[PDB]
RNA sequence: CACGGACCAAGGAGUCUAACGUCUAUGCGAGUGUUUGGGUGUAAAACCCAUACGCGUAGGUUGGGGCCUCGCAAGAGGUGCACAAUCGACCGUGAGUAAGAGCAUAGCUGUUGGGAGUUCCUGCCGAA
RNA sequence: CGUGGAGGUCAGUGACGAAGCCUAGACCGUAAGGUCGGGUCGAACGGCCUCUAGUGCAGAUCUUGGUG
């Protein structure tokens, strides 16, 4: 819930001009819409799905690109770059040689992510290794583009490393597997236009009548709100959060004495006065 | 305080468990021939003498009759014969529980024999073994 | 009935979470009766509208009590005059919202409401009419 | 270099904790001295009940001794409680003695309940009388189970009767505060013997010790079998089950 | 968001979670303390964290607060313990000042676990130097 | 006849008579999870790997004092 | 024990698809569904526009979960969701109105159907 | 529990021996089975989250080859 997000230079040294959050990332993450959108639209490659679900869909994913912990959920080596969600200058968006891309990516800080999805290259296990699906990997880092100046052909031939306009995200390249949270790189002129195509709290989403999701529970933390301040003035004592045990043996009153006088007292009084034995009046 | 507990040290809870001193059977009584089932000294008969604090009872031959030495014996592995001896004559208060752990058991002999001749065949009883002939039926059989 | 909801919404488990344990730990039964209502199907929730919220507050000293649903609450044209209140519910459509918001009344989920009134203090639970 | 200072939440959970445990501590000795005025009272009350129970003994005997000097038979009031115990299995039950019998909370063989004597009740015993043995209980017999197999029934939880308190948070609003009460209430038909009944779980009892007697139990008391109305014989049976 | 990570971190794919046959589970984080997935062990679930971990001789200590949860390359603060177990301990108790106890008390356990591991890799290890 | 009555304690479930709970390991990553955790569990090295990996394996575990369920395997027989 | 037994190897008793409906989950909400076409597209895809039509819209009192006051509590009340009860007005004697909920998708699944032997292991609920 | 299909994932496993098959061996689970050891095998495949297909026998008409 930060207020803005800094931009960073190819060559890594963090630029001044700062830009703010879109309203995308303050968005519902529900995994069972993705989760079911994501199994209907995979089945195509039919099954229909409500456009409104598909962009629900899609904007939670948008959403869980900025969780760095679900990232490192899903594997991606984000643990060392220089923030989330990752903003790179717009000049990305004009290289023309896969080498300097790859070299920009270095200074980013997605390093390692590469490296990972370069080593996980293997053999396809199954009988589909000889229908055209032989060589499995890992993904890589998305580089998202506002506008295409030759950015898209550099970076077409690193293993890992896909590109998509932000006006046509997708599902699946946001949450490969349905698991929220892929790692993503977006350029300066990208992460501006997101408010444009997906809206503001004051700004029409540029989708017709369309506008994003609102929160079922205003807090995301449920223990800030259990705790509070006021609802543990309205809260009785609490327990002791393991159940003492009681009874955990009976103890029969008729051969053990203690627990008899604690059921009864006047059986001590009874037994000194022996009743039971009583002698009624010969008369 | 030089190591931080590795995992955790589990209390026992409390016991509600007070040792108490024993209660014996109505047989045992001062002065009471028994005999003793198992041991070196198996079926063999010995004087009672004293019961310890930590329920061994103490037993005399006496040494002088049948051979058998001041011991501590177990009440459960004894029998208890009908038969008596009055044990006032001998005053049995000096040695202990701790003591266990000659001149002693003279002292205690020749009073116990001092006892023992007054009764007729009661030397020669004490001096022989015990054992089951064929035909022996213990639960009719009264020690 | 239900003992969860069957629902596998995050959020809604999260406010179903909240309220169990406040109703566990409170003494006002508003936090089981909400408790209870957060399980329900949808057809076990119908809506209540804008229209009925006026209705309800029209009640005698009823206008500066917290409505409550537990659902969705719908617009509703018919009306021109519409009270301000605090309504508190799962969900709000579009009209709805903007009606609230015009005429100085304001929309908080259940989890704000439970901040604002642990207890459910003059707090006024609706339900919709579950005809079919 | 500068001290932390203590978190702002954790000083209002140490203020809040420190006012809970002395309303706790005041709660519990004002708690222990109501236990006391409370064992007082159960005492008196059980003392009250034995003298009742010799005298009431000792004033039938002499009614009949009187009415036998006088020349006049005495005819004793009729018995206005029973207890009944299961004896036959559920299958080969028709469905309306199989009704009768949830009724009566019998749902096991075996198991057993006091039962108020009445016009309306006494006809659900003769619907069922093939499958069950009932008669009269005697005060010593109704104590012992109560004491031994004694359990409450506490928001449908059977709890075991082991202390007066247990007894106490459930019927003190019908004014019985201990076992021995509960007990009046039983081997008289009070105003509460109905709440104080059904608090009480359905008695669930061992097969007899000594055994059945007859050699077969499936035939009427008189005819020669277990099950039927045996009347004071009963508390010979049960005593040997319990 | 803590809760909301942690839910589907919990009924979905936790990348370094390991079930084990007993049905228990183990989050395969190398920042992790206690190795097993629940609400309080994950580091990814919780904001605020701390861990023993060995780095060549040393047994330094990470630490994880809310603040840096944004640049996750400088998250993990690094303080070196002193070799001295009890000024190691009084040194973690004092960072730990105000902290949760069950990872004071995790965290204890790990550093006297890695000490005893560096104690008998050094056995293991013997040479016939000094 | 199986049948759910003859289960097993809890407490006492998933237990080898040494009285540690078996867990497979593939690396030396996944042995170092059971870093603490000897007095539980167990490390049970994977039918699949390799003698070279299987030497080290050992060495590890040995360095941090976790049972191994079935050294000498594949570097001896039985 | 009572009753039967050339021999070895195999193979070994029919198919896709439709109509209506209950329940559950999700999206929206007096609306809802796009794809009937086009744009766009590291290109069946994915992202987006219209274009239509489909199915929707066009009070009295008592009880009442709940909330407010008093009360330590039982209660005293006050107020009243859903719905019911009867009491009626109006529209046109009910499905009534006098302050609507539906549409779409997916899952499971009842019936009708178009040619149309046993059943991996464990558990659970249970007529007659 | 087991069998395949697809997506994601374990910077998984592999000539210091991958997959397949057997194993009157050890451990685990009430069980369907699982893990390991050994044998066999000799080049690649498995675990895990999701959606999608999909668990072993009996018997008859007989047929064919082959043997009397
Ligand atoms: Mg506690
Ligand atoms: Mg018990
Ligand atoms: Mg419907
Ligand atoms: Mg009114
Ligand atoms: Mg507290
Ligand atoms: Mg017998
Ligand atoms: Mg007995
Ligand atoms: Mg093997
Ligand atoms: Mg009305
Ligand atoms: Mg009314
Ligand atoms: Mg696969
Ligand atoms: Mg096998
Ligand atoms: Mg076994
Ligand atoms: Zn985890």
């Amino acid at each position: 819930s930060r207020p803005q997000v800094t931009v960073h230079s190819l060559t890594g040294e963090a630029t001044a001009n700062a830009l703010p959050l879109p309203a995308v990332f303050s968005a519902p993450i529900r995994p069972d819409i993705v989760h079911t959108v994501f199994t209907s639209v995979n089945k195509n490659k039919n099954v229909k799905v409500n456009h409104n679900e598909k962009r629900y869909a899609t904007a939670s994913a948008i959403a869980a690109t900025a969780v760095a912990s679900l990232v490192l959920a899903r594997g991606h080596r984000v643990e060392k770059i220089p923030e989330i969600p990752l903003v790179v200058s717009t000049d990305l968006e004009s290289i023309q040689k896969t080498k300097e891309a790859v070299a920009a990516l270095k200074a980013v800080g997605a390093h390692s992510d590469l490296l990972k999805v370069l080593k996980s290259k293997k053999l396809r296990a199954g009988k589909g290794k000889y229908r055209n699906r032989r060589w499995t990997q890992r993904r890589g880092p998305l580089v998202v583009y506002a506008e295409d100046n030759g950015i898209v052909k550099a970076l077409r031939n690193v293993p890992g490393v896909e590109t998509a306009n932000v006006a046509s995200l997708n599902l699946l390249q946001l949450a490969p597997g349905a698991h929220l949270g892929r790692f993503v790189i977006w350029t300066e002129a990208a992460f501006t236009k997101l408010d444009q195509v997906w809206g503001s709290e004051t700004v029409a989403s540029s989708k017709v009548g369309y506008t994003l999701p609102s929160h079922i529970i205003s807090t995301s933390d449920v223990t800030r709100i259990i705790n509070s301040s006021e609802i543990q003035s309205a809260i009785r004592p609490a327990g002791q959060a393991t159940q003492k045990r009681t009874h955990v043996l009976k103890k029969n009153p008729l051969k053990n004495k203690q627990v008899l006088l604690r059921l009864n007292p006047y059986a001590k009084v009874f037994a000194a006065e022996k009743l039971g034995s009583k002698k009624a009046e010969k008369t | 305080p030089k190591w931080y507990p590795s995992e955790d040290v589990a209390a026992l809870k409390k016991t509600r468990k007070a040792a108490r001193p024993q209660k014996l059977r109505a047989s045992l009584v001062p002065g009471t021939v028994l005999i003793l089932l198992a041991g070196r000294f198996r079926g063999k008969r010995v004087v009672y003498l004293k019961h310890l604090e930590d329920n061994t009872l103490l037993i005399s031959g006496p040494f002088k009759v049948n051979g058998v030495p001041l011991r501590r014996v177990n009440a459960r592995y004894v029998i208890a014969t009908s038969t008596k001896v009055s044990v006032e004559g001998v005053n049995v208060e000096k040695f202990n529980v701790e003591y266990f752990a000659v001149e002693d058991q003279k002292v205690v002999d020749k009073a116990l024999i001092a006892e023992i001749k007054k009764t007729p065949l009661l030397k020669q009883y004490l001096s022989a073994s015990f054992s089951l002939k064929n035909g022996d039926k213990p639960h009719m059989l009264k020690f | 009935h239900r003992t969860a909801p069957k629902s596998d919404n995050v959020y809604l488990k999260l406010l179903v979470k909240l309220y169990t344990f406040l109703a566990r730990r409170t003494d006002a039964p508003f936090n089981k009766v909400v408790l209870k209502a957060l399980f329900l199907s949808k057809i076990n929730r119908p809506p209540v509208s804008v229209s009925r919220i006026a209705r309800a507050l029209k009640q005698e000293g009823a206008a500066n009590k917290t409505v409550v649903v537990v659902g969705t609450v719908t617009d509703d044209a018919r009306i021109f005059e519409f009270p301000k209140t605090t309504v508190a519910a799962l969900r709000f459509t579009a009209g709805a919202r903007a009606k609230i918001v015009k005429a100085g009344g304001e929309c908080i989920t259940l989890d704000q409401l439970a901040v604002r009134a642990p207890k459910g203090q003059n707090t006024l639970i609706l339900r919709g009419p579950r005809n079919s | 270099a500068e001290k932390i200072l203590t978190p702002e939440s954790q000083l209002k959970k140490s203020k809040a904790q420190q006012k809970t445990a002395e309303q706790v501590a005041a709660e519990r000795a004002a708690r222990k001295a109501a236990n006391k005025e409370k064992r007082a009272i159960i005492l008196e009350r059980n003392a009250a009940y034995q003298k009742e129970y010799e005298t009431a003994e000792r004033n039938i005997i002499q009614a009949k001794r009187d009415a036998k000097a006088a020349g006049s038979y005495y005819v004793e009031a009729q018995h206005k409680l029973v207890f009944v115990v299961r004896i036959k299995g559920i299958n080969k039950i028709p469905p309306k003695p199989r009704k009768v019998l949830q009724l009566l909370r019998l749902t096991r063989i075996n198991s057993g309940t006091f039962v108020k004597v009445t016009k309306a009740t006494l006809e659900l015993l003769k619907l069922i009388e093939p499958y069950v043995a009932y008669g009269y209980p005697s005060y010593s017999t109704i104590r012992q189970l109560v004491y031994k197999r004694g359990f409450g029934k506490i928001n449908k939880q059977r709890v075991p009767l082991s202390d007066n308190a247990i007894i106490e948070a459930n019927l003190g609003k019908y004014g019985i505060l201990s076992i021995d009460d509960l007990i009046h209430e039983i081997i008289t038909v009070g105003p509460h013997f109905k709440q104080a009944n059904n608090f009480l779980w359905p008695f669930k009892l061992s097969n007899p010790s000594g055994g059945w007697g007859v050699p077969r139990k499936f035939k009427h008391f008189i005819q020669g079998g277990s099950f039927g109305n045996r009347e004071e014989f009963i508390n010979k049976l049960v005593k040997s089950m319990n | 968001s803590d809760e909301i990570v942690w839910q589907v971190i919990n009924q979905s794919f936790c990348s370094h979670r390991i079930k084990a046959p007993n049905g228990q589970n183990f989050c395969r984080n190398e920042y992790n303390v206690t190795g097993l997935c629940t609400r309080q062990s994950c580091p990814l679930a919780n904001s605020k964290y701390a861990t023993v971990k060995c780095d060549n001789g040393k047994l330094y200590l990470y630490m994880k607060t809310p603040e840096r949860a944004h640049t996750p390359a400088k998250l993990w603060e690094r303080i070196k313990l002193s070799k001295n177990y009890t000024k190691a301990l009084q040194q973690i108790d004092e960072h730990l000042l105000h902290w949760s106890k069950f990872f004071r008390h995790k965290c204890k356990q790990r550093f006297t676990k890695l000490t005893q591991v560096m104690i008998t890799e050094r056995r293991l290890a013997l040479r016939e130097e000094e | 006849q199986p049948k759910i009555g003859y289960g097993s304690n809890k407490k006492t479930k998933f237990l080898s008579p040494s009285g540690h709970k078996t867990f497979l390991v593939a690396n030396v990553k996944d042995l170092e999870t059971l870093t603490m955790h000897t007095k539980t569990y167990a490390a049970e090295i994977a039918h699949n790997i390799s003698a070279k990996n299987r030497v080290v394996i050992l060495a590890r575990a040995k360095a941090l004092g976790i049972k191994v369920t079935n050294p000498k395997g594949r570097l001896a027989l039985e």
